[PDB]
């Protein structure tokens, strides 16, 4: 049977500071006990100071990095290029993961 | 007959520029823009003396930091107010944070249009759509049938439209007071009202950021009928 | 009087949209015939092809539906084309539904149907054009069946169509009149389609070169239409006699 | 009467007067040509330059469908992309089901049923415009005029526009001088002669050729634009025989 | 006339009346002007007011980073076709990585516009626009009207009293299109050529409208004390 | 496109009325005079055929009466083709209440229902209204013997004694003198009957060119039973009543 | 695209009267005369065969149509209505009937049916009506013999005898006279013959008249045997020849 | 779909549709609406060209939308059934979601909500009916009246009158209506209301219904004869 | 849910039914009415899926209410009953059908008599002297068909009940936490406090 999941490896880790964020990853991808790239990047920066990773099966997080860099896009349109806080980032991904569910993006997600 | 979406020789839109003479058949509804706040103020304007003038409700909360007034076929408005504040609710339940006044005001003339052979016909009703947030301060907002909203300094729609609007170019400045603003949209009111002018048959609101949209008591629109009626006197 | 713009009823139960069809009929200026023989149906149709810049094989108001079934139409191409591929699809369909090949007459029947469904439905337009269906049926042999905008249909011992159609009718019939039978008397598909040039020749009173004509002809299990150079044999045949 | 009034509705005489307004739209339209030749087709159109800020050789009226049919029309200009984006359609279809390309005659009455289909119904308006189209099939060279009842039928040489009358003339003695056949780069030179010639009937502002071809010798089959060197070579021609 | 009622009749002379009204409310619009170098493509735009207590009309939207336009007629029907090309150059960017290229926005705009001529119940869309761009093959200028017509141009202009306008940059053509490495002088140019439809009004702060996209800049507009610089 | 050739037959008058149901009581006006007469011990129904040929076949004929279920019947003023197409609803309308609570329809909520479905075509959905005026004759436990009418415009009302179709004003003008509250069927019948032979606008009332029938509880014990007339009985009580 | 004809096309004139359906009736005026006739042990229909050319065979257009293996149907006015209503009525024979109660309808009930298929051409959005009345003759166990005249209204009523379209009111008049209740099948012929000769004005032969009966059943008609309570259809249609042996005795 | 826009605007800004829906109340029977401290009372008028009538089945001119609120109407009849069966399934529907009934206010709001959608709708015509709505709050004593009309408008009335010769018995109320004291019994409110119909009823017989709302769902219909001593006790007084 | 009882006598119907709510390893409440009442003079009981019951229950109630506001007039209880039997016979072929086990308990005022349907999930109904839903049966309807006599009065109904709580307080392995009673006579619906 057709099993639509994968783990393609990695970690990822977000650590703030008083005046700033980090958001680190390895860049290592794998399937099984294989290597299909020593440096894939999975850490994106997706406009308005915010950066973002989807760790775990890697069509679900480029699909969801892809979806929400969009979100952030149309934000802009819709409300006079008016910056996405991180809070408003925060409460949209929500919402972009819980929209499926019942077909969840099998990821961990850190902005 | 004809299409309802039918353009006349000048360019028009039939239904849209006969809805813009129901609204001049409405009721005054007047709304002045200061760094203190926004005022929205209404003619009630009851039909029969046993009508309870209290159950006219010609000014309506959006959200805490969104209200609206209304002129023309007000029955059209219901829908209008139910989308609003469904989308403003909605955008705070996406994003935790309060909608933009000016995209509150896009997103209910997006409804504007959608008439044709979608409703069968545009609104009859006009809003003015008063708030604050904090990118752009106190708005006031004129959303018509026609899909078009202006920011206002300050504007009246309605039957007395025309000459309280002419009042309030001369009236307004960009220094004007909360209390000045009340005033001003009683006075104006009081002017162009078929009606003598009491807290019975005109209702006052306004929209601050610390306290929110709140519409005033009789009682409250009372003392400033009064200390309006003593200002002209004094002088 | 909006009765004349949509296919409802006149006062005087008329269908004016189904009239005005019937006069588009003769706005190519074209006369059909059809005749059966013993073998065989053929029909010929004029041929006018008055630009000098029109590819003269590409005119045509004879089409192949089927292996089997040939249909002139006398009318507008557009209109004449569109019942073409319907008939077409119908017979194609016909024959995947039933495991046989679909008659002329059932054909005929079931476009005649679609016509009807036009004089009554309002928003569709009856197709301006006369429809004449011939074939060698497997069953009831050599059939000419034919329909028109309003929905009617019946079959024929031979027919014409056109503007000059009732020239062509009446000579046909004398001819019938004094043969006593119900089809022409000929052993070869090509006597019959000579027949069909003769009979046109002497009711239209003109002459006619291998451009001016087109012949369908169909025998059992297979319906073609002639060359221009199959109509100049058959054309030197009856000049030569 | 009012039986102009709306589409699909038959006059007395027999007519459906709104597809004949139609045909008042494509004869006010500018020139457009086609020209069958040996192994191919040649499509040119009259780009009547309205204003110098026009970017030359950038408004590209002639269109393809496919790989191996060109299209071009006179009138309402959109309503002829439409009817390509449906040329586009049925022949992606047609590729998808059968493997081959569409051939040019089956093409042909994919568009008239189409076009046809715009005249069964008062909701929908006819197309403003005649199209000129063909292309090279395993069966040699085509080439089409549809017009807005959807009467379409092949022709040696086809015109339509402000300028039919005169393009057609001189398309006539092209086909009683040359009873064997054009070669395809003649045809491109006549082409350019053509469009000349009809740019008479429309000589206030001046023009912009354009021309294409599919030939099984010269293009391989495939649809192309004249640009560069042949184009300059065809203008040249041209500018020879008007003066 | 008789042939006006809808978009779906042509008159005796083959024409649509529906298009042609469209087409005069465009007239009515207040002037926006586009013209083009090699390396920067710029519009400029005369914003309305409804009286003196009112904001003025904005007549500029951004469609992607390389693509936007101006605006002239029924501003809803433009904030429509906007959103369809902001669509457009979406899915080109996320389906294949691509961007729009502004020749393929002038077609898909066409083919927007078409079908809402064809068919019953429908009207034309009401409004004029400029679609400015830079992508691969450099920058450009196109001309939408609702008849469905998109043309490029190296400059143009639309609206009331456009002729002038469209007159001076007929005369600046061999200038204008060498401007390139240069952006304050491009929208110089348009200033000058939008100046040539002024009556009674003159360019004010909050009256003026200027965008532009190029080389090495995204699609930008300005707006207040920003194009305070130009007057 | 199609716009020019709709009737709008769902709209207001200047004066506020409804043009298609006005104009479809008086095609009803010219139907076939129908009369029900509600008396204590049931109710009678008699209707007037439409001018009939002598070639007619009379018996195995319906025209005016029809049998809903066996506690209610109709009178049928108007296009009969009409009033087949209501006939069947109303018909599967009282199976459905059958099925779901155990119990046959009462009355009323039956020609609620009937007299819903002609409101709706004159206010949605462009289509022409229902020709057609009914009398309903019934019986239930809860009110027991009603008479009820409805119209064109989906409104009904209930009666003692009512007529439908032609001469509706001269007949009830008759029914009101002659009708009281006591009456019995039998009564009722010969009431029925007679003002029909008054108001007709034939030269005289036959047999042949009648339909009746009563719903009595004439049953054996406290049940209801429905009495269609065949020829010979309407023949009999014509001239028992002394008509012929 | 698409029907945007949702609306009704017959609709009440301010006297009450519903056009369509009256102008439809006028088309059933214009129509060649058909009759029925009912006897004790059958019943006849009839109709002149109006041949549009003479190079047209007659034979291939029925006039008069089976309808179930009981049940035959003949009309006056539009005939392409009539072929499309004749279809839908087989049809709805076996739909609406036959698949459920594994046996034929009776006459008065297929009728209904028809008369429901007519009544909604009458109402329903973008349709005129139908431009025919239709008269059926048929059989059933349980009502015996029975003939219907169903109009474009959707209005059916049943006849001892009469007849539609062109010379009706003459023909009625006729069939008054001439019918009785004691009629048997071969006397209802004979009026059906002599009734049609007065509304024919040409040839009168087997060959431009149509007639079929709804009598006995017909064993040989059936095509098979071995089923005792199957015996045959009681529709028949006669034969010129038949017609002919008739009209010497007339 | 049948998909027509009948209501439109006209170029002088009217809904002719509406406005005619309006004339179809104006041609109704008279119904009225007074309101006292502890009631509310509905009075209507029924049309007497109308003898041999049955009252026991004949529906009633005041409908109960729940036990506790109640709805009376002018214009089309048949029109009205289906305000008051979307009316009806509103309220058990409000009390099923919210757990409580609907209050009058709620119930009015809802029902020129549906009255305003056929306004806007393409192929409906407005309702030709105007209605009042009384009754009381769960759990309040305070009394309720609400009218609307087709526009899809509404609004609250201390008393009111709508149908046929409404603007004279509105005058009636007008100058015979006290805000400062309103009919203080059931009684008085009874009475108010009966005067009020008869300044354009006729007979006092079977020509006026009286429906009687007090506080926590206690609603009574007055039958002929406790009307009819009303209308005696009138007439008695009058003669002054 | 789990025991729901009910006893038609001479005058009334009696209605029992268990008051514990129970998820997993905890006692969630000791107190829940298990009943709706439909009409003045019917009640209705009900056991099964967790959310499936009330949200049926409440739907019933809602309808009956509806009807009666309608017509000005109260369903009878067989009326009720074949209305709740084919709602339940529908929703036993639905995607997702209703899980619940009802007994409807009635006073016909026009006939002046008790009446109880017992109604499982699937539809199927059935009138009875006496009834039980579940496990309860399986010791009530034994013990009731030795002790009910059909002439009983509703304090004898009271004590036959006592009777079979008591035996269920012995013999089932789950607490129920008690009963709540309810009685259906001429004069509507009654709550027996002290149980």
């Amino acid at each position: 049977q057709f099993n639509p999941y994968g783990d393609n490896g990695g970690t990822i880790l977000g650590i703030a500071g008083e005046d700033f964020a980090v958001l680190a990853g390895d860049t290592r991808n794998i399937t099984d006990y294989s290597i299909n790239s020593r440096y894939e990047p999975k850490v994106f920066d997706c406009g308005d100071n915010i950066v973002m990773s989807a760790n775990g099966f890697a069509a679900d997080g480029d699909a969801l990095v892809k979806r929400f860099k969009n979100s952030v896009k149309w934000y802009h349109f819709d409300h006079n290029d008016k910056k996405l806080s991180i809070n408003s980032a925060a409460r949209n991904i929500q919402h972009l993961l819980y929209g499926k569910r019942f077909f969840p993006y099998y990821v961990h997600t850190i902005i | 007959d004809r299409g309802v979406s039918t353009f006349s020789p000048e360019g028009r839109l039939f239904q849209v520029e006969y809805s813009l003479e129901a609204i001049k058949l409405g009721s005054t509804a007047i709304g002045i823009a200061t760094k203190e706040g926004v005022v929205l103020g209404v003619e009630k304007r009851a039909t029969s003396p046993l009508l309870e003038s209290d159950s006219i409700e010609k000014i309506v909360e959006i959200d805490r930091h969104i209200g609206c007034a209304m002129s023309g076929l007000t029955a059209d408005a219901r829908s209008m107010i139910e989308h609003a504040r469904t989308a403003a609710v909605t955008h705070n339940l996406y994003y935790d944070e309060d909608i933009n006044v000016e995209s509150l005001t896009q997103s209910v003339c997006d409804l504007a249009l959608r008439f044709g052979e979608l409703m069968s016909r545009p609104f009859g009703v006009a809003l003015l759509i008063a708030g604050h947030d904090a990118d752009d301060g106190y708005q006031l907002f004129h959303a018509e049938p026609s899909g078009t909203f202006y920011r206002y300094n300050a504007k009246a729609i309605g039957s007395g439209s025309e000459g309280a609007q002419a009042e309030l170019l001369n009236e307004w400045h960009s220094s004007l007071t909360l209390k000045e603003a009340e005033l001003l949209v009683l006075k104006i009111l009081k002017q162009v009202m078929e009606e003598k002018l009491d807290e019975n048959n005109a209702q006052l609101s306004c929209i601050t950021k610390q306290d929110g949209f709140k519409i005033y008591d009789n009682e409250k629109t009372a003392e400033l009928i009064k200390e309006l009626k003593e200002k002209e006197a004094a002088e | 009087g909006y009765d004349r713009h949509i296919t409802i009823f006149s006062p005087e139960g008329r269908l004016y949209q189904v009239e005005y069809a019937f006069k588009a009929t003769n706005q190519t200026n074209i006369n059909s015939l059809a005749v059966r023989g013993k073998d065989c149906t053929v029909v010929i149709s004029q041929k006018k092809v008055p630009d000098k810049l029109l590819d003269p094989t590409t005119v045509s108001y004879i089409f192949c539906i089927s292996r089997t079934i040939g249909m002139v139409v006398n009318g507008p191409i557009p209109d004449a084309r569109n019942a073409a591929l319907r008939a077409k699809a119908e017979a194609a369909e016909f024959r995947y539904k039933y495991g046989y090949d679909m008659p002329c007459d059932v054909l005929a029947k079931r476009m005649a149907n679609l016509s009807q469904i036009y004089t009554q439905r309002a928003y569709m337009r009856p197709l301006g054009v006369i429809l004449t269906f011939v074939s060698v049926d497997e069953e009831l042999g050599p059939s000419i069946y034919k329909t028109d905008p309003a929905g009617y249909y019946v079959g024929y011992k031979a027919t014409a169509t056109g503007p000059k159609q009732q020239e062509i009718t009446t000579n046909l019939e004398n001819h019938f009149k004094k043969s006593k039978i119900d089809h022409i008397n000929e052993e070869s598909w090509e006597k019959v389609v000579e027949f069909a040039i003769t009979h046109m020749i002497d009711a239209l009173g003109t002459e006619f070169s291998k451009n001016d004509l087109e012949v369908g002809v169909a025998t059992k299990d297979k319906f073609f239409t002639l060359s221009a150079e199959n109509i100049e044999e058959r054309l030197v045949a009856i000049a030569e006699q | 009467t009012g039986y102009d009034l709306s589409n699909s509705v038959f006059s007395p005489d027999g007519r459906n007067f709104q597809v004949e307004y139609a045909v008042k739209a494509v004869e006010n339209g500018t020139t457009s040509i086609g020209i069958k030749c040996n192994d191919g087709v040649v499509f040119a159109v009259e780009k009547l330059i309205t204003s110098k800020l026009l970017v030359p050789q950038k408004n590209v009226k002639i269109q393809v469908v496919d790989r191996h049919i060109g299209c071009v029309y006179s009138g309402l200009i959109p309503d002829g992309r439409h009817l390509v984006n449906r040329g586009r359609e049925e022949a992606a279809s047609f590729k998808k089901l059968y493997k081959t390309p569409i051939p040019i005659p089956a093409f042909a009455d994919r568009l008239g049923q189409y076009v046809q289909a715009h005249t069964l119904y008062n909701s929908v308006r006819p197309f403003g415009v005649s199209t000129i189209f063909g292309g090279v099939d395993k069966n040699g060279a085509h080439l089409y005029m549809l017009e807005p009842s959807g009467s379409y039928w092949g022709y040696k040489g086809a015109a339509t526009g402000k300028g039919r009358q005169s393009a057609k003339a001189e398309l006539e003695k092209l086909v009683d001088h040359h009873p064997e056949g054009l070669s395809a780069r003649e045809a491109v030179k006549q082409a350019a002669k053509i469009i000349y010639l009809a740019h008479e009937d429309n000589k206030e502002k001046d023009f912009e050729l354009e021309i294409s071809w599919c030939s099984l010798s010269e293009t391989n089959g495939l649809h192309k634009f004249v640009k560069g060197d042949l184009l300059q070579e065809a203008i040249d021609f041209a500018q020879k025989e008007i003066n | 006339n008789n042939y006006d009622g809808d978009t779906v009749t042509f008159s005796p002379t083959g024409r649509l009346f529906q298009v042609e009204y469209a087409l005069e409310a465009i007239k009515q619009g207040s002037v926006t002007v586009g013209l083009r170098s090699n390396t920067h493509a710029v519009l400029v735009a005369l914003k309305r007011n409804a009286d003196e207590l009112s904001s003025y009309q904005k007549k500029i939207i951004k469609c992607d980073e390389h693509m936007g336009l101006s605006l002239a007629g029924l501003a809803p029907d433009a904030r429509v076709l906007s959103n369809y090309l902001r669509q457009q150059c979406n899915y080109s960017s996320l389906v294949f990585n691509r961007k729009l290229a502004v020749e393929r926005a002038g077609h898909l705009l066409c083919d927007k516009a078409q079908k809402n001529t064809q068919s019953y119940g429908g009207r034309p869309y009401g409004v004029g626009l400029l679609i400015i761009g830079y992508d691969k093959s450099g920058a450009h200028l196109l001309e939408f009207q609702p008849s469905g017509n998109v043309t490029e141009l190296y400059g143009t202009a639309i609206g009331a009293r456009s002729q002038g306008a469209k007159t001076y940059l007929e005369r600046t053509l061999d200038t204008f299109i060498k401007i390139d490495g240069n952006p304050d002088e491009l929208i110089k140019a348009g200033v000058e050529a939008i100046s040539q439809s002024l009556r009674d009004e003159s360019l004010t702060v909050d009256n003026l409208s200027i965008a532009i996209v190029g080389k090495d800049t995204p699609f930008t507009i300005y707006d207040g004390e920003a194009v305070a610089k130009y007057i | 496109g199609s716009r020019r050739y709709d009737s709008r037959t769902t709209i207001f008058s200047p004066e506020g009325r409804l043009y298609q149901v006005e104009y479809a009581l008086e095609s009803i006006s010219h139907a076939g005079t129908a009369i029900g007469i509600m008396a204590s011990d049931g109710i009678v129904l008699a209707a007037e055929r439409k001018v009939t040929s002598t070639l007619l076949e009379q018996d195995t004929s319906t025209e005016k009466l029809y049998k809903l279920n066996d506690k209610i019947a109709v009178a049928v003023a108007g296009l009969t083709a009409d009033a087949e197409i209501l006939i069947n609803t109303a018909r599967i309308h009282a199976q459905n209440y059958l099925k779901t609570y155990n119990e046959d329809i009462p009355v009323e909520i039956l020609v609620r229902r009937l007299s819903d479905i002609k409101q709706g075509y004159t206010q949605h959905g462009g289509l022409r209204p229902f020709g057609v005026s009914f009398i309903y004759a019934g019986y239930d436990d809860r009110y027991g013997y009603q008479l009820y009418t409805s119209n064109p415009s989906g409104n009904y009302t209930g009666w003692k004694a009512i007529s439908v179709g032609a001469n509706t004003s001269a007949a009830q003008t008759l029914l009101q003198m002659d009708y009281k509250d006591d009456m019995k069927v039998d009564d009722a019948i010969e009431l029925a009957l007679k003002t029909l032979s008054k108001t007709t606008d034939s030269s005289a009332l036959t047999y042949d060119r009648l339909e009746f029938a009563t719903i009595r509880k004439g049953a054996n014990d406290g049940e209801v039973y429905q009495k269609i007339f065949k020829p010979q009985e309407i023949k009999d009580i014509l001239v028992k009543t002394g008509i012929t | 695209m698409t029907d945007r004809y949702s609306f009704s096309l017959t609709t009440f004139s301010p006297s009450g009267k519903l056009g369509q359906i009256d102008y439809a009736l006028t088309a059933v005026k214009q129509g060649v005369t058909s009759l029925g006739i009912k006897a004790t042990n059958g019943v006849v229909i009839a109709t002149e065969k109006k041949s549009s050319s003479p190079l047209a065979m007659s034979e291939t257009l029925s006039k008069v149509s089976l309808l179930t293996p009981d049940i035959g149907a003949v009309y006056s006015g539009m005939g392409p209505d009539y072929r499309v209503l004749v279809d839908k009525s087989r049809k709805v024979a076996h739909t609406s009937y036959k698949r459920i109660y594994g046996e034929y309808p009776p006459t008065k009930l297929l009728v209904s049916e028809v008369a429901k298929i007519m009544q909604e051409a009458t109402q329903s959005g973008g349709v005129r009506p139908f431009g025919v009345s239709l008269l059926i003759a048929g059989h059933d166990e349980f009502n015996g013999f029975s003939l219907y005249q169903v109009d474009p209204s959707g209005s059916y009523f049943p006849w001892k005898a009469t007849a539609i379209g062109k010379g009706s009111v003459a023909a009625k008049t006729f069939l008054e006279k001439r019918w009785n209740d004691e009629l048997e099948l071969e006397d209802a012929i004979h009026i059906a013959l002599l009734t049609l000769k007065e509304s024919v004005e040409g040839e009168f032969n087997g060959d431009t008249i149509e007639l079929a009966i709804i009598g006995d059943e017909n064993p040989d008609l059936l095509g098979y045997t071995g089923i005792p309570t199957d015996k045959g259809p009681r529709f028949r249609k006669l034969t010129s020849q038949e017609i002919n042996d008739r009209l010497e005795a007339l | 779909g049948y998909d027509r826009a009948l209501s439109i605007f006209s170029p002088d800004g009217h809904i002719f549709q509406v406005e005619y829906a309006l004339e179809a109340v104006k041609r109704g029977t008279c119904a009225v609406g007074v309101k006292g401290k502890n009631c509310v009372v509905l009075g209507c008028e029924r049309r007497s060209t109308l003898k041999l009538q049955d009252t026991r089945i004949t529906p009633s001119k005041v409908s109960k939308i729940d036990s506790h609120v109640v709805l009376s109407f002018s214009g089309l009849n048949a029109d009205s059934r289906i305000l008051i069966e979307k009316a009806r399934v509103e309220a058990q529907s409000h009390r099923l979601t919210l757990e409580d009934p609907v209050t009058v206010e709620y119930l009015t709001r809802y029902v020129a909500g549906v009255q305003q959608r056929y306004t806007q709708s393409g192929g409906v015509r407005p309702f030709g009916v105007s209605t009042l709505i009384a009754g009381f709050d769960p759990r309040d004593d305070e009394p309720k009246l609400y009218q609307t009309e087709p526009s899809g408008i509404y609004s609250s009335w201390s008393a009111q009158t709508i149908g046929r010769n409404s603007k004279t018995v509105r005058e009636f109320l007008e100058k015979n209506y006290d805000r400062k004291e309103p009919p203080a019994t059931v009684e008085e409110c009874v009475k108010l209301t009966v005067r009020s119909l008869l300044e354009v009823v006729q007979t006092g017989a079977k020509n006026i219904e009286i429906t009687v709302v007090k506080p926590d769902s206690d609603i009574v219909a007055l039958s002929s004869e406790e009307i009819n001593q009303y209308v005696t006790q009138i007439e008695q007084e009058k003669q002054e | 849910m789990d025991i729901i009882l009910g006893i038609r006598v001479q005058d009334s119907v009696i209605l029992a039914s268990s008051k514990a709510v129970t998820r997993g390893i905890s006692v969630l409440k000791d107190s829940d009415d298990k009943t709706r009442q439909l009409s003045p003079h019917t009640l209705m009981s009900f056991a099964g899926e967790a959310g499936d019951t009330v949200q049926f229950a409440e739907y019933i109630q809602a309808n009956i209410q509806l009807y009666s506001i309608r017509e000005d007039y109260e369903l009878s209880p067989q009326a009720v009953s074949s209305f709740v039997r084919q709602e339940l016979a529908k929703s036993i072929r639905s995607r997702r059908p209703y899980q619940v086990n009802v007994l409807i308990g009635g006073y016909d005022k026009k006939k002046n008599k008790p009446e109880l349907y017992q109604i499982d999930y699937l539809g199927t109904k059935v009138e009875l002297p006496y009834g039980a839903h579940g496990y309860s049966g399986f010791y009530t309807f034994s013990l009731l068909d030795h002790h009910y006599r059909p002439d009983m009065t509703t304090e004898e109904g009271l004590d036959l009940l006592k009777l079979c709580v008591q035996e269920l307080e012995k013999r089932m392995p789950m607490d129920f936490k008690g009963v709540i009673v309810k009685i259906v006579d001429k004069d509507g619906i009654r709550q027996v406090d002290d149980f």
